[PDB]
């Protein structure tokens, strides 16, 4: 048992460094995508002249 | 000409909000997928301590 | 009526690039996001398992 948690304790810390990662991954994805929203109305900037 | 024009932009506008409603459907996804993603990151913790 | 035509045609060119090569880096996030999510279920299949 104790060997068992050990192994689970060691699979604990590398879920936890994982879902680090994921949350790095969600936030650039967020960025990313808020970036898009931006570039989006850059397009309507420049037919801005138009209707 | 003026034709050509107006589909031209017409199309850019309605494809302009594409984008932005696309990603705003992404982004709304990414801020709920961060609520589960803190929320299994808490289990990790209390499940942690339960080890001990 | 050219300048500004030329001005819209090269804007909403080179920024629909940018939209093509910035969802590229959402598309190939998912991707990668992806494989931690299959690496992160794996994980508790293999600590399920230590459980039993």
């Amino acid at each position: 048992q104790s060997r068992g948690i050990d192994q689970v304790g060691l699979a604990v810390a590398e879920m936890d460094r994982v879902t680090q990662q994921n949350a790095a991954l969600v936030e650039e994805s967020a960025a990313a995508a808020a970036a898009l929203e931006e570039q989006a109305s850059r397009l309507t900037e420049a037919v801005a002249v138009f209707r | 000409m003026q034709g050509e024009l107006m589909r031209t932009v017409g199309d850019v506008r309605n494809g302009a909000n594409a984008i932005y409603s696309g990603a705003s459907e992404i982004a709304t996804g990414n801020n709920d997928l961060s609520s589960r993603t803190e929320q299994q990151a808490a289990s990790l913790e209390e499940t942690a301590a339960s080890m001990e």
